[PDB]
């Protein structure tokens, strides 16, 4: 899963 | 033909959000300062395109109607054009006036950096084929805002919400051209030209990446995830 760009998007 | 106030609006806002990124004399001065060795200059380009793919999330976020889309999309959306819009930027930095010889010297470095000459060669011929076009930041920021806005991309679920995202842009552009080259009529399709031609290095990235003269091969994990490498 691709974890720190889904993070970077949401926050 | 002219722009109309939300046009004017558009592209003032994506040229506030595409300026946010790193000064092409930033990444200019690191290379041309010393003489840095193959494992230098690896770390030196890892911590650049980290730096790239940071700035390039933040930029993507803010452009118009992509927190509407589908979680999926917008992560298929960053993964699908980021290769392409570090190459776009790379570009954009090459043909930046330098002083006499400074530009020459910039692409002895990077030609030396390690990297395989199989991979400098069509990488060089595309800055240097970009650089004729004599594009403006706003064509560069509008260029950039387009290949992310890509909806012919892979794993896309809902391709007609990214095209109503990118069709205002590419408006946008058209008009641009239009206005600032009016004796080349074929520049707007120059420049949807090149898109196809950016694409082309996405099959071998990671090829150039681990054929790199260097005896590890170590990347942030960030670029771990974009890159799909290590
Ligand atoms: C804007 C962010 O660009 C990068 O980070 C590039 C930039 N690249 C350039 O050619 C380049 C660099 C500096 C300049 F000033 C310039 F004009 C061009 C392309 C490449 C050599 C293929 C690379 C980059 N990062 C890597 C990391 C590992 C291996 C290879 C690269």
């Amino acid at each position: 899963d691709h974890q720190l760009l889904r993070y970077l998007l949401d926050k | 033909m002219e722009l109309t106030p939300d046009q004017q609006t558009l592209l003032h806002f994506i040229m506030d959000s595409y300026n946010k990124q790193r000064m092409p004399q930033e990444i200019t001065n690191k290379i041309l300062k010393e003489a840095f060795s193959a494992e230098e200059n690896f770390l030196i380009l890892t911590e650049m395109a980290t730096n790239h793919v940071q700035v390039l999330v933040e930029f993507t976020k803010k452009l118009p109607g992509f927190q509407t889309l589908d979680h999926e999309d917008q992560i298929a959306l960053l993964k699908g054009s980021a290769v392409e819009a570090m190459f776009l930027r790379s570009a954009e930095i090459f043909n930046k006036k330098l002083p006499s010889g400074h530009s020459d010297l910039l692409e002895a470095r990077i030609r030396n950096s390690g990297i395989s000459d199989e991979y400098i060669t069509p990488m060089f011929s595309f800055y240097k084929s970009i650089g004729e076009l004599k594009m403006t930041q706003e064509e560069y920021a509008l260029l950039t805002a387009i290949v992310i806005l890509s909806p012919d991309r892979q794993y896309i679920k809902d391709r007609e919400a990214v095209e109503k995202l990118q069709e205002p842009l590419l408006d946008v552009l058209q008009k641009l051209c239009k206005i600032h080259q009016p004796e080349n009529p074929q520049h707007f399709a120059c420049l949807l030209g090149r898109l196809t031609e950016l694409r082309t290095f996405n099959h071998h990235h990671a090829e150039m990446l681990m054929s790199w003269r260097v005896n590890d091969h170590k990347f942030t994990p960030l670029l771990c995830e974009i890159w799909d490498v290590q």
